[PDB]
This record gives structure tokens, sequence and C-alpha cells, in this order.
């Protein structure tokens, strides 16, 4: 993720001094469209983990949590996410795979939510800055939308 | 604080035109905050 942040800083340095509808900005948008699927995967990673941090604090998720220890079983986690309806089936399966459940199939919800918040904050902010810069310097481009 | 009294009353939107505000709120906030708890807050009967 730090390497990603460095690459995005390089892209922003390329965008430095760019006029609206600039050639380098248009080339960057073309590169993003060429790598659309991977860009979408990265954005989905960030979105899923931010939404997880939001959901784990939710009252419905806390209700689905019942273990006095504070952990939640894999089945309870799946049912809570299904009820939230804010994730898809494959996304819930990926979250379960990353949950790092113990031999008893119990997930530490707090640790799972907080694992990726700090490591991915810098790259997330840099990606947001890159997208905002490109959007404002290339206003009329449907692909960036 | 006073408005808490009217939330679960059956005739909440008596003068207001939107008679489906309760269901709109349930649909909007039913997933994060819990459908059963929203129904309890708004005096709603899901089977009805």
């Amino acid at each position: 993720l730090d390497l990603q942040k460095d690459m995005v800083v390089m892209l922003l340095s390329l965008l430095e001094g760019n006029v609206v509808n600039g050639m380098i900005a248009r080339q960057m948008v073309d590169m993003l469209v060429e790598s659309s699927s991977n860009v979408e995967m990265i954005l989905k990673f960030f979105d899923m983990f931010l939404k997880l941090k939001d959901i784990v604090g939710s009252e419905a998720f806390q209700d689905y949590v019942t273990d006095p220890r504070g952990l939640i079983s894999k089945k309870d986690f799946q049912k809570a996410m299904d009820s939230q309806k804010q994730f898809t089936g494959p996304e819930i399966q990926f979250l379960l795979s990353c949950s790092e459940a113990d031999e008893n199939e119990m997930i530490n919800c707090e640790e799972f939510a907080n694992r990726f918040q700090e490591p991915a904050r810098d790259i997330g902010f840099n990606v947001a800055v890159l997208l905002t810069n490109l959007s404002e310097h290339v206003p009329h481009d449907p692909r960036l939308r | 604080q006073w408005d808490r009294l009217v939330l679960n009353t059956p005739s909440f939107p008596s003068n207001y035109w939107d008679k489906f505000v309760k269901r709109k709120v349930l649909d909007k906030h039913g997933d994060i905050f819990g459908r059963e708890r929203i129904a309890e807050l708004l005096g709603m009967d899901l089977a009805s």
C-alpha cells in the first residue's frame, strides 16, 4: 500500500501544472480506463473495508453479536451481513475469508474492522486526491464519472 | 424530547399528507438500525 501511495504521488506530480482538458490529464484518464478493472478492484477493496468499519459498529451487527467474549461466529457474521444487505454474496465470502476466524469459527469483529483502516488510509486519501484532481481538470468526460 | 411521544402512535401523520412516512423511514433505515427495532420505535406491525 505504501508503494501504491508512492505511485499515486508520482501521478500527481505528473498532473502538477495541468490546465483544464490538459493532454497529460486526458492521457491519465485513458490509462485509468485501460486499467479499469484493476482500478475498480482497488476502489472496491477500499469501499468494502470502510463499509465494514461502519457496519461493525451498527446496532444490528451488535445484536447479531451474542458471545460474551465479544466474538461472532462465521454463520452469525454471514447472516448479519446478509441482513445489512450492503454487501453481495461474493463480497461476504471474501470478508469471511479475510476475517481470520479461529478454530472455533469465531471472528474478532473489532480487530477485523480495524485491521486495514490505518494501513490503507494514506493510499486511500491519495487515490481520492487523484480522482478529484482528474475530475475537476477534465470535467466533461463520462469515463471518469 | 416531546416529539418522542407521537412516534409510535397509530395516527402519527394526521394533518401531514405523507401517510406512508413510517414505511419510508423503515425502508430507508431498516437495514442498518434494524427492522424490528425501527418497527418498535414507530409502532409498526410488520405482518400487518
